[PDB]
Order: structure tokens, then sequence, then C-alpha cells
RNA sequence: AAAAACUCCAGUUGACACAAAAUAGACUACGAAAGUGGCUUUAACAUAUCUGAACACACAAUAGCUAAGACCCAAACUGGGAUUAGAUACCCCACUAUGCUUAGCCCUAAACCUCAACAGUUCAACAAAACUGCUCGCCAGAACACUACGAGCCACAGCUUAAAACUCA
């Protein structure tokens, strides 16, 4: 019975979260990288609440890009969510990195509840190139 | 369903250009490939968390930490018996899949020839 | 951009099994194979040698497709031996 | 016979003064083209 | 040959859009073409976000006409429309049903290629 | 280099051409469709001037005629692409294949 | 299958490279 | 007197014809503790696997009806200059007698 | 004599496999049928394996996509939503 | 891994290119080859016996030169930062020539599928089975030699053609 598809601004939503509707709950945004993930939290009218990432959490070049300032990074922002009275958030990933997956469990464990999880991941149709391959 | 290979390779017949060029020559071989291990072992990772979490907030007080620390050593047994386990498991058969040895001795109970 | 947002390649957490959507989310991306795609776009990849890998991926499905068939195809003979001698 | 089609259609194609009836017909009207198949290959709408 | 223009406005009253129509097939006219018929496919929420040739728009109306007309008479409708800002998209093209539809047989089976390699024990 | 209004070869025949309406005449003028329809009713007004036989596309002289035509058609490709050596190759061919068949029609 | 002929020829050729850009 | 294309002709197998989902009688000559293999027709005898229903009623000379797909069980693959066989037969079975 | 076989035509062949969309036609405008070929989640045109229909009809589909995602008539990101609920003829293997 | 570099830095949102055109493509189509796989239009893709100019003509991947321009990205060179005893490179950051549109030039590649065209048939090893009738072209030990000389070319550090002397088994 449930519907696994998000819903859409027509009619008909037969789902809210905390008496709301799902396009006005706020929005997590997640960059990952090999060598560090950026986060940041914002109100779905574009509206920043709070920010962070393993360089604000005061992590180093071997350190930025792992799982475990991924989680603390997420904790942090989700305590700010809190903080500000945010409990549920629609999350947003862009690219692949070590703490990709680790930022939503570090989102769940500060205390968020993730509706739905969105891969808006850049992709160019032969646009740019990119570098070329290294040797090592 | 399977895509056909009529003039991909560079024959005598084949007028066009070829498009394919394996190293190898395809013949299907009576021997089939071993699996592989996929990665390493990690565990505790959110046990770890919420151990340094507790430990920067209450200065390593081990009364404190009494939950944090029994979960990551129960994570850490359930690890190990779960290593186990699955070796066990991999010893005695795959459930599912299909063994390499038994593959093999299939293979050669029928094996195919690419000669007469 | 132009395109909304919120529609494509999305999971929607059910009783928040974010586990489970996570995974869903590789499995169907991975079928249209997407993943795969930018992990070798990362760094540039000159003709030739895209077009050499792609040949011997497309032989290599070709073998595998084979083999899997002769195995479901013979499975059955694999039972208990009855005439011994 | 196949010039018998498009001679009577001369009729249908507008022109100068049909226009301002055709044009107001058209934009009142309503069409669509979609429509799907199923698995056995029969059309659905 | 048939030519189909596939036409979108943006989302207006019923006099501008009846203007617009009747001044592009008078432009059809004056180039020279033959209006089949017209097909109105009606005012919709356009997929994606677009950009006119100074503002956007989210919705729009689709409209369809068929015509006769010669091959400059094209590349003149296009150049219109294109400098047309009531015109949110112009595009002509063919007819998928002038050209005679190949009669099908259905799916030949396919058999498995063999004499690849010679006989060789190896 | 026949005129624009001419109507196309298959409605020829057919004695409907008087009945039928100008807007239709129109439309079936060789005008309205692409160049391969002029390139035809060229080789049929080469062929009522020349050939002893009509519709004998095996004659030498019919061959001739109609890849003289084709040729014209790619000159005029050609003055409008000067950069299409695909169809200045197309076209030394076609000549010389003309040349070819010329000389042993001569013979 | 060996290369040592293009080796050669290759040698050879850079060789000649080198005394032209010199000379 | 009479000529092997004449008794060809009256065969039951060429009344028969196409092997795929035809109902057939046939019984078994050989039984492993899982399985029993029906000699039915032709050439080859086809495997089965004992249902768990019913399983008691099966043993030597059981008359059991069931459909099948092919007499020979083959397949031709890549390197495959002949197509490797199963020495057995497809079938179906949902009745006896 | 008379019992001898005879060379024939084979009855037995049965009738060569059409795809659900073999005779029929395919347009730019269909959008429900153009959208039911294509990915709901990532929008990309699916394989033949997945498909099941003949080359040439997949070729006219596919350029039909194009077409139409080009022109403005779909998009090519996301599956229209309102086309979501259509019979489902790919066959997909994560649900 | 680290260093260096920018903070006019980084993230969301709204507008924007002369840049190249996922998936389909597990498709085998076109073109003589080189190549052509975003969309629309135009013109158009030779010869209904075969072969055939290295005394000709026409193209000829990428790279490069000539004079205008276009600036996301990438990158020779170069500079800097790492590492090394040393690194004129492999690792990292910045950028130009250039990759692009015009009017030309240069006319070379593992230009290989290293398997010549036409009409046909059923064993040295390896590779992609053995072959038949005719035709053009090519080859006669290695290296000296994609060299010297000569001849031609809008080419001037070049390209095409191509030896000789001496040494060896
Ligand atoms: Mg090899
Ligand atoms: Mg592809
Ligand atoms: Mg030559
Ligand atoms: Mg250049
Ligand atoms: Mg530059
Ligand atoms: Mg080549
Ligand atoms: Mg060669
Ligand atoms: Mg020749
Ligand atoms: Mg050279
Ligand atoms: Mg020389
Ligand atoms: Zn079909």
């Amino acid at each position: 019975k449930f519907s696994i598809y998000p819903p859409i601004p027509g009619e008909e939503s037969s789902l809210r979260w905390a008496g709301k509707k799902f396009e006005e709950i706020p929005i997590a945004h997640i960059k990952a990288s090999h060598n560090n993930t950026q986060i940041q939290v914002v109100s779905a009218s574009n509206e920043p609440l709070a920010f962070a990432s393993c360089g604000t959490e005061g992590f180093r070049n071997a350190k930025k890009g792992t799982g475990i300032a991924a989680q603390t990074a997420g904790i942090a922002a989700a305590a700010r969510a809190k903080q500000k009275g945010v409990i549920h958030i629609r999350v947003v990933v862009k690219g692949l990195g070590p703490g990709r997956l680790s930022a939503m469990h570090g989102l769940i464990m500060g205390g968020l509840e993730v509706i739905s999880i969105t891969d808006n991941t850049p992709i160019p149709h032969n646009g740019c190139r990119p570098r070329k391959a290294r040797k090592l | 369903a399977t895509p056909s290979l009529r003039g991909r390779l560079a024959r005598f017949g084949n007028p066009r250009k070829p498009v394919l060029k394996p190293n190898k020559p395809l013949i299907l071989a009576n021997r089939v490939g071993e699996r592989r291990r996929e990665k390493g072992e990690a565990t505790c990772i959110t046990e770890m968390s919420v151990m340094m979490a507790c430990w920067k907030q209450n200065e390593f007080r081990d009364d404190a930490c009494r939950k944090e620390i029994q979960g990551f050593l129960d994570c850490a047994a359930r690890a190990q018996e779960a290593r186990k386990m699955r070796s066990i498991q991999e010893t005695l058969g795959e459930s599912g899949s299909l063994l390499p040895n038994k593959l093999n001795k299939l293979l050669q109970r029928f094996p195919n020839k690419p000669y007469l | 951009a132009k395109h909304l947002k919120f529609i494509a390649r999305t999971v929607m957490v059910q009783e928040g099994n974010v586990e489970s959507a996570y995974r869903t989310l590789n499995r169907i991306l991975t079928m249209d194979g997407l993943i795969e795609d930018i992990k070798h776009r990362r760094y540039y990849e000159k003709p030739c040698r895209r077009r050499q890998r792609e040949s011997y991926e497309r032989c290599r499905r070709i073998y595998n497709m084979e083999m899997a068939r002769k195995i479901n195809f013979l499975m059955r003979k694999n039972r208990a031996d009855p005439w011994q001698g | 016979r196949e010039v018998l089609q498009l001679q009577e259609e001369v009729k249908n194609f507008i022109t100068r003064e049909n226009l301002e009836a055709r044009v107001e017909a058209a934009l009142d009207s309503r069409k669509n083209y979609n429509w799907a198949i199923t698995r056995e290959g029969l059309v659905v709408r | 040959p048939r030519y189909e223009l596939a036409l979108i406005l943006k989302a207006m009253q019923r006099p501008e859009t009846a203007a617009t129509l009747k001044r592009t097939i008078e432009a059809l006219m004056d180039r020279g073409a033959i209006v089949r018929d017209l097909e109105n496919l009606g005012e919709r929420a356009l997929p994606y976000r677009i950009s006119a040739h100074s503002q956007q728009h989210n919705r729009g109306g689709y409209f369809l006409v068929d015509f006769y007309a010669p091959t400059a008479a094209v590349e003149s409708m296009v150049e219109h429309l294109s400098r047309d800002i009531d015109v949110i998209r112009g595009n002509i093209v063919k007819h998928p049903l002038t050209q005679e539809l190949k009669e099908c047989e259905g799916i030949v089976p396919v058999p498995l290629a063999e004499k690849l390699y010679s006989t060789k024990k190896r | 280099d026949p005129p624009p209004s001419t109507l196309l070869k298959d409605y020829q025949n057919v004695p409907g051409i008087e009945k039928v309406d100008d807007v239709v005449k129109r439309l079936l003028s060789l005008e309205m469709a692409n160049k391969k329809e002029m390139l035809k009713i060229k080789q049929e007004q080469f062929m009522k001037k020349i050939v002893a036989n009509p519709e004998d596309t095996r004659s030498l002289e019919a061959r001739i005629i109609a890849l003289s035509v084709k040729i014209r058609s790619y000159e005029e490709h050609l003055e409008k692409h000067r950069k299409d050596k695909a169809h200045k190759r197309y076209l030394l061919m076609s000549i010389d294949q003309r040349k070819k068949m010329l000389k042993n029609l001569r013979n | 299958k060996n290369v040592l002929k293009i080796r050669r020829r290759k040698m050879n050729h850079h060789k000649y490279r080198k005394l032209v850009k010199k000379t | 007197v009479e000529s092997f294309a004449s008794m060809l002709r009256h065969s039951p197998l060429t009344q028969m014809g196409p092997a795929k989902d035809k109902l057939v009688i046939g019984r078994i000559f050989h039984i492993v503790e899982n399985d029993l293999y029906i000699d039915f027709g032709g050439k080859f005898h086809c495997v089965c696997r004992r249902p768990e229903v019913d399983g008691e009623k099966y043993q030597k000379g059981t008359r059991v009806r069931l459909r099948l797909l092919d007499l020979e069980l083959t397949s031709r693959f890549l390197g495959a200059t002949t197509d490797t066989t199963v020495l057995e037969a497809n079938a179906v079975l949902l009745g006896i007698q | 004599n008379e019992d001898l076989p005879i060379s024939m035509e084979n009855p037995y062949k049965e009738p060569l496999k059409k795809c659900i969309l073999c005779g029929k036609h395919v347009d730019y405008k269909n959008v429900q049928l153009l959208s039911q070929f294509v990915s709901p989640f990532t929008g990309c045109i699916y394989g033949r394996h997945i498909t099941g229909l003949c080359g040439k009809k997949q070729k006219e589909i596919t350029k039909a996509i194009k077409r139409a995602q080009i022109m403005g008539f779909m998009p090519v990101t996301y599956k229209d939503p309102a086309y979501l609920k259509d019979p489902k003829v790919c066959n997909i293997r994560y649900r």
C-alpha cells in the first residue's frame, strides 16, 4: 500500500509530518567528496538555518575525508536544527564520498527525522572535460 | 536474450570492420572462476562514536561510560561471533549460491569441446 | 537546474527505514548505470581505452551469460547418482 | 483514387475568411494524443 | 512535402492567443503555405523551466498545425518565430505517416554463430 | 530548367488535372516537392527529346542522360557547398563513368 | 611480439632529431 | 510384409507430433529415495521429483499421466560445435492414471 | 511409396513473435507511450534486454523520446508524475 | 599521506556558452578510408560485366604553421609545492601554446582487422580453417637506413622517393 514515490504539489498527498505538508519541510544538503563532506540546513523557502563541516568541526587533511568526521558534523547540524526547533528534514545528497552514508545516521542520532533522500548529484552529458587520469 | 556476435570480430568473410577484439579466444572453459572476498571487516563505528562523545563530556568517567562501553563490547563480541558464523557457513556451503568445487565437478563430468 | 527538485532518483523513507531506503537507492541507480558512469567520468578516459574497456565488458557479459545459462541448464542433472556401477 | 482524398480535403483546408472561425473552434476544442499499451499489446487510454 | 509546426505560446487569454494565431497563419499564407488543419493540444504546465526572449514561463499553451509549403518558407517561418516573443517556441518537423510504414513480419530468431575458431584440440 | 509550376510526373496520365482545383495543381507542382521530382521531370524531358523508344532505362544513352542530370544536381550541390569533398569525389567518379560510357557508345 | 626492431629505429630517429636540432 | 516407411507413417509418434504440452501416460523403472524416473515413450525417460503430496503412491509399475516439453534436453553453447545434452527430458505432472 | 515422406513446409512453425508495438505506430507527441519506456527515477531509456521489443521500434521510440525531450513535450530528468500509474511493461527487479 | 594555493573563500537558490554531446549502445548502420552515434531543415550519399596510374587528380586521424577571433574546462612547455642522494618525470596547485569558428598551408600515424579487388569451393606453429581461376601492387639476410646524395612540394629543425661504403654469420 505504501507509495515510495514522493508527493507532488498537485493533489493528493495523504501523508503529513508534524501536521505539515511535504513541501514546507526544511531540506538538508550534503555535498560529499573523497577529501571532505559539507553539510547544510535550509528552510523550504531558501532560508539557511545551520551550516557545518568537518573543517569547522576541526578535522585535518587526512581526517576531513572520513566517516567519523561526517558523523560528528551531522550530530552538530542536527543539534543546531533541534535548537532552532526542526524535527523533520528532507535529505538531499550530492556526489560520492566516505561520509555520505554517515551524515544521515549522524543526523538521525542527533535527533532529526529524515523523510526522503534525493540523489541531486551533478551529471554532465559530455559537457566538460575533466582532468586526465593520474598515474601513481 | 543474449546479444548476437555475427560480425563483431575480424573474420575473412566479414567485409566491414570488426567491433570486438578480445585478448583471449572466446571458448567456454570447463573451469569456473572461484569467488572472492569483498572488503575489510569494520564494525562498532557508532559505538566508538558515542564512546568518544561521552568521553569528551565526562572526562573518562567509567561509571558514566558504563552503557557506551557495554554496548561497544557487546557489538565487538557480536562481530566476532558473526565472523565465526559466516566462516562456518562458507565452509559448509553458501546457500542459494552454487559452489566452485561442485561447479568444476559438474563441468568435468560434462565438459564442452571446441574441437570435433 | 530547470527541472524541479524532489522527483527524480528519490527514495521515500518508510517507518524510518533509512538503511533500506539507501539500499534501494543504490539498487535502482546501479541497475540504471549511473554510479559506474560517474566514477568513470571522475578522471578523463581516452576514447581508445574506453572502447577497449567497453569491448572487454561486452565479452565478459556474453561469457557470464553463457555460464549462467549452462549452470541453470545442467544444475538439475546434479543429483544423487542412481546407477552406482 | 489517391487524388480523391486530397482533392475533397481542399474544403477542409482553412482560408482567409475561414481563419477567424477555425482558429476559434480549435482553441475552444481540446485534443489529446496520449495512449499507452499493456503487456499483450492492447491500446489503453 | 508536409510540415508540422508544433507551437508553444505563453499562458494568456483567448483574445491575444487568437491574435497570435491569426498573425502566425497570416505569415504562413504570406510565405505561401497551405494549412491542412489546426490541432489544439491545450494549456498545460511545462515540465522543466524555460526562458523566453526576456522572461521565463512555467506554463504554456501547446498548439499544432500541419501544412504544405516550399523549403525557403521553412527557414522564413523559423526566423519569424525566433524573432517573435509571443511565440515561446515553434518547431517544424516532417510527417511520420507520410513515410510508408514498412510491413513488419515479426522478430526473426537469431541462431548462435559458430565456426569462430578452427577445430583444434589446443 | 523546367518551370516550378509543372505538376508531378505520376499525375500526367490521369486526365483529372483540368477538373481539379488550382490550389491542388500548385500543391502537385514540383516546387512544393524536393529536387528529385524536378530531376526525374528533366530525365523524362531529355528522353522525349532524344530517345526513340522511351521508358527504356537499360539504354546506354538513357543511363548517360540520367547520370548527366545527376551530375548537374551534384554541381549545384557543390556550388552550394564548396567544402563537400565527398560530393566532389562523387561528381568526379560520375563524370569518369560518364566519359567511359561515352567512349564505349562512340565505339 | 618482440619490438626490438622498432626500438632500434626509435633510438636512431631520436639521435637524428637531436643532431638535426643541434646542426 | 510391411515397409518401415508405412510403420513410421502409422507410428504412435508421428500421430503424437510435437511433445510441447501433450499429456501422456508412463511408468517408472528406477526410483531413488527422493526422485523417480518415468519411462513414458520414445528414446529417453523423464526424470522427476516425488511430490510431498501423495508421495506414498509411487512404486514400481505406477501409471502416472503427465505433460512434457521435449523428448531430449539439449542446448548449443558458444564453443560447442555439437550441442550438449542431458540424456533426459523435462516434464511436468499433475495427476496419476 | 505412398508412405514415404515428402519435402513440405513446416506447419508446426509457431508464428513469428511481434513486439507489443511492432505493428502499431509511435510518434513524438504520445507523451504517455514515450514515458512508458523510460526510467521514472533516473529518466534514462531502458535497454533492449529490459524492454523486449524489436530493434527498429526501439530506435524509433528512443528517437521520438529524444525529440520530445529537446522540443519540450517531455523532460529529461524526471518522468512526468501523471503517467506513473500506467501499465508497467518493462521488467524490473528492484521491486 | 603531506606540502603549497584561495579566503573577491565555501553551500543553497534565480539568469547565462561559438565549449563536447550520458542512458538508448547488450544496437552493427552509413561512408572508399580517415570518421560519423544531442535536436530540426536543406542538398545528398556513383557506375545494373570485373581489374587497374608511385608520370595524374581528390580526400587523408591527431599534431603543427599562417591572420583574425571566441574563454567553461583540460593540458604541453613553464613556475611553484611534495618525494628522491640526485628527479629536468611519475604525486599536487596556477597558466599559455593548443583542443574551437573562419580563409589557407603542412600531407604524416601500430593510417593494423597489419590478412588487396573481382567471381567462387569445402593443415609447419601461433593467430582469425584450408583453398581455387584471373588481375594490379609489394618483397629477396641483419644493420648501416623513416640515413647521405639527387629530384619535387606554399613545406626551410620538414615531407615523398631512396641507396652506397665498411662489419657479421
Ligand atoms: Mg592478445
Ligand atoms: Mg552509449
Ligand atoms: Mg594510388
Ligand atoms: Mg590547429
Ligand atoms: Mg589558447
Ligand atoms: Mg584506422
Ligand atoms: Mg597496411
Ligand atoms: Mg585495385
Ligand atoms: Mg614517420
Ligand atoms: Mg630520408
Ligand atoms: Zn516490431
